[PDB]
């Protein structure tokens, strides 16, 4: 599944957690990087995430698992140039952001007559209260 | 040497654990109320 340079480049990422470079990634190495990222897991949740990914059961997670934590992404990486493509196609100035006058300029394109009152209620419908749609809106829209 | 890659495939581990404890735990949390519920 995955080529000499993907492995190498696992590694890479892999040995920055591994800050004693022991070949594994303790719960303290765990927990050290993600709260230095800003992402404050509690114990609990170091302590599920060591269980869940080191199936060896030594509480260190090894390269293969850190490997197979990561493959998803892998699997992935074309829909997610998909997705970034889809949200340009409506996000025509490139501000990071989809308007009503976007969403008519789709529609219209499309062979959909709406008027401009049902562009901005169709925008609302997935909008936070915001006037525009962002793509963590577009993605979480997706996700049913 | 460090590249970016190298760097954003530490952070985007990082997210992703964190999104995993997230929903494990959230997970966790519903089934127990609903253990509960059941008696
Ligand atoms: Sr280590
Ligand atoms: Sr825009």
């Amino acid at each position: 599944n995955l080529t000499e340079e993907q492995i190498a480049e696992f590694k890479e990422a892999f040995a920055l957690f591994d800050k004693d470079n022991s070949g594994s990634i303790s719960a303290s190495e765990l927990a050290t990087v993600m709260r230095s990222l800003g992402l404050s897991p509690s114990e609990a949740e170091v302590a599920d995430l060591m269980n869940e990914i080191d199936v060896d059961g030594n509480h260190a997670i090894e390269f293969s698992e850190f490997l197979a934590l990561m493959s998803r992404q892998l699997k992935c990486n074309d829909s997610e140039q998909e997705l970034l493509e889809a949200f340009k196609v409506f996000d025509k100035n490139g501000d990071g952001l989809i308007s009503a006058a976007e969403l008519k300029h789709v529609l219209t394109s499309i062979g959909e007559k709406l008027t401009d009152a049902e562009v901005d209620e169709m925008l609302r419908e997935v909008s936070d209260g915001s006037g525009e749609i962002n793509i963590k809106q577009f993605a979480a829209l997706l996700s049913k | 040497r460090l590249s970016f890659k190298t760097v954003a495939l530490l952070v985007l581990a990082c997210v992703r654990m964190k999104r995993i404890a997230f929903y494990r735990r959230s997970d966790d949390n519903r089934l127990r109320i609903l253990r509960d519920r059941i008696e």
